C-alpha cells in the first residue's frame, strides 16, 4: 500500500510481480488476440505496474537493519542510471501490451529486490584469471583470457595491499582460496570456520527520496531496418539507490606460492627458516577493497555491456 | 591329513589307485614340495590352504608375513581381506585374462580402495597383487594339464572329479585370503 | 513425482498426432526449448500466464508453438479417459473439448490444483518423450 | 534436562538438497519428510552442520558428537539430534509482506511430538496449543479455513486468490504462542497448506553457468524461504554438564549463526537456533 | 498370562540393518521378514535395545534378559522375545497427511498368530478381526480393494500406488481395532501393500561424508517410515513376578522411549511400547 | 544382489563392444559417474525416465553417455541367451532388436518387472566390471 515498504502495510513485491500480476478481473481479457492488444488490458497492467513502482524504502528500515545485524557491516554502493537488472531471464510474459516482459529477482519472504550471492560470486570471479574451465571448447580462449585477467588482478592487488610483487602461481592460489576455498590442484586445506569467504545476497537498502523500482524500455530494431521495432518493457532498480553488499571475508596468508591457514602460518613464522619475501598477506579489509574495485570496474546484473548495474561510492 | 592327503597330493594318487586308473600318465602329474596349514579358530571356522615351496610364491608369502605382522612399522588394512573373499569371482576373471593380468589387477585394487585412507597401504596392495599373480602362475603350471586329463577320464564319478579338479585361480585367491587372515589373526588383540 | 510409462505413451501419441514428430521420427529442434520454457513459465509465473503465452498462434515464432498446448490437451484427455469411478467423484474426469481454449477451460473451471498437477505431469511427459526422439 | 525443543530461524534461504534426479523443471529439490512430505532437515545434516560450527573445540565435539571419521578409536555420540520438521513457512500476501503459515495438522504433529518426547516446557505449550486446536476445529466445522489473529489482516490473500483470510473473534492467540510460531500467524487447512507447500509452489531460484560471459548451463533450485521456522528435538545423553552448558550457551546466543545445507559460499542456509522459551 | 502382544509405535525413522552387501544403489538395507518379506525387527535387536534401556537396573536385566556377554557365570534369559513384524505403515495421502496401511494378509497373519500363541486378550480381538476380514472379503468379491472406515476419508489417494480408497458402509471398525491398527486406517489388497512396502517405495535417504568441505563418500540408506506400527509376542518363563511387573510398568509407561536400530545419535528408531488393551 | 560372474563377463564383452574401453585398457573418466548415477536414476525416478535420460544423444555431456545404454542392452541380450527354456519359466528369452531403442522396447513390451530386474543387475555388473580398467 503506497510508499514506505514496511512489514506492516505493504504488498509483497514478488507476489505482486509474479502471482497477482496476471489475475483475472471481471472485464479484463488477455487470452484472445484482441484482448492482449486492447487498452483495457493496457490500463490493467498500467495499474499493476504503478502498484509495483509505488514503494519506497527508508534508511532505517527494520528489514535492512535486520540484514545488517545478521550479515555484518554492509558495503554500500549507489546505482548509476542505466538502472540495475537482475534475474532478467526469468519467464514473465503472456504476449500482452503494457506488461513487464522480463523477469526480476525478488526475495520470496521479504519481497525486497536483491542480487543473489551466486551472482555476486560469479561477477567477482569473472575478472579473475581462473574463472574459465579447460573443457575443450574453451581451449582457444583460455590462454588469452588468463593473461589479461592476470595482469588486471595483479595491478589490483598491488593497488589494494602493501605487496610489491606477486606471481601467477600466487594469483592462482589466492583466487582458488577466495572462491573455491581449496587449492588449484584439487585437494583442500584445513581452514578454520571463520577462514571462509561467503558472498551473501546484496539487498536494496535505501531509496532516499524516490521509489526503488522503475519501468524501462529496450526496443530491438530488427535486422530488417524497414520493419516495425519491438518495444519491450521491464522492471529496473532506480538510480541513486543504496545497494548493501554483504560479505564474510577473512585474511589470506600466502607463504611461498601456496595458501596457508592461520594455524599453519603461525608455525611457519615460528620456524627457524622464514622469508618475509615469501610471506604475503591480504587482509579482509583489503579483500573487501579489491571486491569493491572490481564491482566499480565491471558492475553487477544483466545487460552490463549495455551499462546496467554500475556503481559509485556512497 | 594335511601332510598326507593335501601336502603330498595323496588324495589324487589314492583316489586314482582305488579305481585302478593310476598308470604312468597320471603319475607324472603328482605334485610334491607343498606346505599345507589349517587354522581352526575357537568357533569352528577353518582357514586351510596349500602352496608350493618351490618357486617365488613361497618367498613372497614369507616376506609378506614378515612385513605386515607387528613386532612386540608397516600398516595393515583389514578391509582388503573381505574384498578378496567377496570379489573372488572378479579376481578369477582378472587372473584368467592372461594378456593384461597385472594391469587389470592393479586397476581393480586401485579402483576399489580409491579413498584417501588407502594411500598409506599401497605397499600392501602391490605385495598382494604380485603374490596372487605368482600363485596363479604356479597353480596353472602345476594343475592345468592335470585337471584337463582328469576331466576326460571315462570312469571317474562326478564327485571324484569335483574333489580332484583344483581351480588354478580360486586356489590362489584362497591362499592369499588365508595369508591375509593369518596376518590379521596374529596382529589384532582383543583390547 | 514419478512419470508413468502410460503417460509417456500418451505423450508420444499426442506428439505424433499434433504433427510434431515427423513420419521419420524426428522433430524440429526448437520444440525442446519450447517445452523447457513452458515448464519454467508454469512454475514461475503460473498456469494462466504460461498457457496464455504458449496458446498464442500470432507469435511470429520459428515454428507452430501452439502444438505443445495441443499435445498438452491430448495428454490430459488421455489421462482423464482412464479415470476410475472412485476418482471421478473427486476429480473432474470430463474430456476437454477439442475446439475449446485451454486457458479458457482452466479459467472457467477456477484454478484448481487438479489442473495444475495434470499440466505438470503432461509437461514432464512431453519433455521425456521429446528426449526419446532425434532432433533434426 | 534430557529432551529439549529448538526452533530454527533461517536468516537466508535454505537448500538441504535431497539425493534426487528430477527430470522436470526443478533440477535440485530439497529434502521432504518421509511421512508428511513437508520440508525438513535430516538429522544427519543438522548434526554435521552443528559439529562443523563447534569443530574448533575438540573436546566439546568429541564428547557431544563423537569421534572423527578418520580415527583409530571411535567414540559414540552422546547428544541425540532429531530431524528438523517444518513449523512455520512465510507466505506472500497483499495486505502484509509475509505471514507465518502453520496448518492444523502441523499443530497436531507438534502437540503429539511434545507429548511423546516430553520437552522441558512442554506442559503449558501442549495445553494452550490443544485449546487453540479445539477452538479452530469448532469454528471450521470441516470446511477449509484461513484464520488470522489480527483483525487488520482480514481478507488477506494467502499466496493464492482462493485462500482468503478471516478473523475468528473467539480464539485468543497467547503471546508465547506468537513468539513460538511467528508474529503474523495464519493457520490453514491441510489442503491449503499442502497446496502452498508443494513442489509447484515452493520458491524456486534460477542459476546458470557462464563461460567467458556466455551461458554454458542452466538449472533451477528449490529453496526453503527465508525466516522459515523448523523445530527439532535435542536429547542429552550421559554427557558432561560443563560441555553441555557450553554447547547450549553457544548455540542459543544471538550472535551465533550456523550454516545448514548446501551453497554455503553463496549465502544459502544461515540459521539462528533458539531454545523453547518458558510459557 | 505367559503371552502378551506389544505394539511398537515408532516416533522416528527406523533403520535396522541387515548386514547384506547390496552392491547396488542402496548399500544399507533394512531387515525384512523371512517368509512375508515385510520390514521387521529381529528379536535379537529387540532384546538388545530393551536390555540397553534397562542396563541401569542390573538386577532386572540379570533376572530377565540373562547374564552379560562377559561374565564368569552364565545365566539364560527367562523372557522370550519374539520378532517384531510390521503391523501398519504410514502411506502418503492427499486428504490427510498420511494413512495407516494394512493388508488383508497382514490381518490374516495377525489372526493366525493370536490363535497360535493365545495372547492375553486374544479371544475378542480374533473374533472381531475375523468378522472384519469376512466382511472385507464379502465386499471386495475377489477384486483389488482399498477401504477406509471414516466417511471423511472416502476418495483418499495413496501416492505410491495411484488408487483411491473406497468406503464400504456395511463394515464397522470397532474402537479397540482403531486403537490397535492405528487412526486413519486403510485396508488394501496384498498387491497394493507389497508395492507400498518394497525397496523402491520405502524412504531412501542420501548421505555423504565431508572432509574440509569436500565429499569423501556417498551412500544411500533406506528407513522404515516414522509412525509405523509393529507387533511382537512376549512370553515369560519362570520369571519373578516382581521384576516382571516392574518390567511391564516401565516398558508401557508413556514416558518410556526405546531406541531400536542404528543411527542412534541422529535420532533413528525411537519407539514406544504398549500392551494389548482389553477389548 | 550378489556378484554374478557370468554377468560380469557379459559386462566386459559389452564394454569392449560398445567402444568404451580403448585398445589400451582405459576409458573416459566420466563413464564411472554415468554407471554410478544410472542405478540411482532408475530407483528414484523410474526406469523409463532414467533410460530416456541416458539414451539421449542430444546431451551436453563430456562423452558419449548413450554408450552405456547400448552396453546395458548387450548385457540384457546376453542374459536372455542362456535362459533355461521351459513351460513354467516366467522369463522371456526374446532378444532385444538392435534397431529398437531401449526406451521403445520397454514401452512396447509392458512387462517391466523382468526388465527392471535385468536392468538393475546389468547396471551393477557394469559398475563392478568398470573397475578392472584405468580411470583415465
Amino acid at each position: 500500500m503506497p510508499k514506505n515498504y514496511t512489514l506492516q502495510n505493504a504488498s509483497n513485491l514478488g507476489w505482486l510481480f509474479y502471482k497477482d500480476y496476471y489475475r483475472q478481473e471481471p472485464n479484463v481479457d488477455f487470452i484472445s488476440t484482441q484482448g492482449k492488444e486492447s487498452d483495457t488490458t493496457a490500463d490493467f497492467f498500467r495499474k499493476t505496474n504503478q502498484r509495483i513502482t509505488a514503494y519506497q524504502l527508508n534508511s532505517e528500515s527494520p528489514l535492512v537493519a535486520a540484514f545488517n545485524n545478521h550479515f555484518g557491516t554492509p558495503l554500500q554502493l549507489k546505482t548509476i542510471y542505466p538502472g540495475l537488472i537482475t534475474g532478467s531471464g526469468l519467464p514473465h510474459q503472456t504476449g500482452s501490451k503494457g506488461e513487464f516482459k522480463l523477469g526480476f529477482q525478488f526475495d520470496y519472504t521479504t519481497g525486497l529486490p536483491y542480487i543473489p550471492g551466486s551472482s555476486i560470486k560469479g561477477t567477482l570471479r569473472s575478472m579473475f584469471p581462473f574463472s574459465l574451465k579447460d573443457k575443450g571448447s574453451t581451449k582457444r580462449i583460455l590462454p588469452e583470457y588468463r593473461k589479461e585477467r592476470m595482469e588486471y588482478i595483479r595491478d589490483l592487488i598491488i593497488e589494494v595491499t602493501n605487496i610489491n610483487e606477486i606471481s601467477d602461481t600466487e594469483i592462482q592460489a589466492l583466487e582458488y582460496a577466495i572462491f573455491t576455498n581449496s587449492t588449484p590442484s584439487g585437494k583442500t586445506i584445513e581452514f578454520s570456520l571463520e577462514e571462509k569467504d561467503v558472498f551473501y545476497d546484496a539487498f536494496v537498502a535505501d531509496s532516499k527520496d524516490g521509489v526503488m523500482l522503475s519501468d524501462d524500455y529496450i526496443t530491438p530494431h530488427g535486422e530488417n531496418p524497414l520493419k516495425d521495432p519491438k518495444p519491450i518493457l521491464f522492471l529496473k532498480i532506480r538510480p541513486d539507490v543504496t545497494i548493501n553488499f554483504y560479505f564474510k571475508l577473512c585474511t589470506t596468508h600466502l607463504y611461498k606460492e601456496k595458501v596457508c591457514s592461520s594455524k599453519q602460518i603461525e608455525e611457519i613464522k615460528k620456524q627457524n627458516d622464514f622469508s618475509s619475501s615469501d610471506y604475503k598477506m591480504i587482509t579482509a579489509h583489503q579483500k573487501r577493497n579489491l571486491f569493491e574495485k572490481i564491482l566499480l570496474c565491471i558492475g553487477i546484473g544483466a545487460k552490463t555491456n549495455i551499462g546496467y548495474g554500475q556503481l559509485k561510492k556512497l | 591329513y594335511l601332510l598326507e592327503m593335501v601336502a603330498k597330493d595323496n588324495l589324487f594318487k589314492y583316489t586314482l589307485s582305488n579305481k585302478n586308473i593310476l598308470n604312468e600318465n597320471m603319475k607324472r602329474f603328482i605334485l610334491k614340495n607343498k606346505l599345507a596349514f589349517s587354522l581352526q579358530k575357537h568357533s569352528g571356522q577353518i582357514y586351510h590352504t596349500a602352496m608350493s615351496k618351490k618357486g617365488k610364491s613361497y618367498v613372497k608369502f614369507n616376506m609378506l608375513l614378515q612385513k605386515y605382522i607387528l613386532k612386540n612399522s608397516e600398516k595393515f588394512l583389514s578391509s582388503v581381506i573381505q574384498m578378496i573373499r567377496a570379489h573372488a569371482e572378479i579376481l578369477q576373471i582378472i587372473l584368467q585374462n592372461e594378456d593384461k593380468r597385472t594391469e587389470m589387477l592393479k586397476n581393480y585394487f586401485d579402483n576399489n580402495f580409491n579413498e584417501s585412507c588407502h594411500l598409506g597401504y599401497t605397499g600392501l596392495f602391490e605385495d598382494i597383487q604380485t603374490l596372487l599373480c605368482l600363485r596363479y602362475q604356479e597353480n596353472i603350471q602345476d594343475y592345468q594339464n592335470r585337471n584337463e586329463i582328469i576331466q576326460q577320464n571315462t570312469i571317474l564319478t562326478s564327485d571324484e572329479k569335483e574333489i580332484l579338479i583344483v581351480s588354478p585361480a580360486m586356489d590362489a585367491i584362497h591362499t592369499i585370503f588365508t595369508a591375509l587372515q593369518f596376518i590379521h589373526f596374529i596382529n589384532y588383540n582383543k583390547d | 513425482m514419478k512419470i508413468s510409462k502410460k503417460q509417456i505413451e500418451y505423450a508420444i501419441e499426442a506428439l505424433r498426432a499434433n504433427n510434431i514428430i515427423t513420419n521419420d521420427n524426428q522433430y524440429p529442434k526448437v520444440f525442446k526449448g519450447y517445452i523447457s520454457s513452458f515448464g519454467a513459465a508454469v512454475i514461475q509465473s503460473g498456469l494462466i500466464p504460461a498457457i496464455i503465452f504458449f496458446e498464442n498462434e500470432d507469435n511470429d515464432a520459428n515454428a507452430d508453438r501452439h502444438k505443445i498446448i495441443g499435445v498438452l490437451k491430448d495428454i490430459i484427455n488421455a489421462m482423464r479417459q482412464q479415470y476410475t469411478v472412485t476418482d471421478a467423484t473427486i476429480l473432474v474426469s470430463s474430456q476437454i473439448p477439442a475446439n475449446y481454449s485451454m486457458a479458457q477451460y482452466i479459467i472457467e473451471h477456477g484454478n484448481t490444483d487438479q489442473l495444475l498437477k495434470e499440466i505438470t505431469e503432461a509437461a514432464v511427459a512431453m519433455k521425456l518423450a521429446l528426449r526419446m526422439y532425434k532432433s533434426e | 534436562m534430557t529432551t529439549r525443543m529448538y526452533v530454527i530461524n533461517t536468516l537466508s534461504n535454505m537448500h538441504v538438497g535431497s539425493g534426487e534426479v528430477n527430470y522436470g523443471v526443478i533440477a535440485n529439490l530439497i529434502q521432504r519428510d518421509s511421512v508428511t512430505n513437508l520440508p525438513n532437515i535430516n538429522s544427519s545434516g543438522l548434526k554435521g552442520a552443528i559439529r562443523e560450527y563447534f569443530k574448533e573445540n575438540e573436546d566439546l565435539v568429541r564428547e557431544l558428537f563423537g569421534s572423527a571419521p578418520r580415527d583409530e578409536k571411535t567414540l559414540p555420540g552422546k547428544v541425540r539430534f532429531f530431524e528438523a520438521n517444518l513449523l512455520s513457512m512465510p507466505v506472500r500476501s497483499d495486505k502484509v509482506p509475509f505471514l507465518m503459515a502453520i496448518s492444523d495438522e502441523v499443530l497436531q504433529e507438534l502437540i503429539t511430538k511434545m507429548k511423546f518426547f516430553n520437552c522441558e516446557e512442554a506442559t503449558q505449550y501442549i495445553s494452550h496449543l490443544s485449546t487453540l486446536l479445539d477452538n479452530i476445529k469448532t469454528q471450521a466445522q470441516g470446511t477449509d479455513f484461513a484464520y488470522v489473529f489480527d483483525p487488520l489482516l482480514q481478507g488477506a490473500i494467502i499466496e493464492e486468490v482462493s485462500i482468503r483470510a478471516t478473523c475468528p473473534s473467539h480464539i485468543p492467540l497467547q503471546p508465547s504462542l506468537k513468539k513460538l510460531l511467528g508474529d503474523r500467524l495464519v493457520i490453514l487447512s491441510h489442503k491449503y497448506f499442502s497446496i502452498l507447500s508443494d513442489d509447484n509452489h515452493l520458491p524456486v531460484l534460477s542459476r546458470n553457468n557462464l563461460e567467458n560471459g556466455q551461458s554454458a548451463n542452466l538449472w533451477y533450485e528449490q529453496v526453503l524461504p527465508r525466516y522459515s521456522r523448523l523445530y527439532f528435538m535435542l536429547m542429552d545423553g550421559n554427557a558432561q554438564s560443563e560441555y553441555l552448558k557450553k554447547f547450549r550457551d553457544t548455540l542459543c546466543t544471538p550472535s551465533t549463526i550456523i550454516q545448514i545445507g548446501a551453497n554455503a559460499s553463496i549465502g544459502y542456509g544461515y540459521c539462528q537456533i533458539s531454545e523453547l522459551s518458558p510459557f
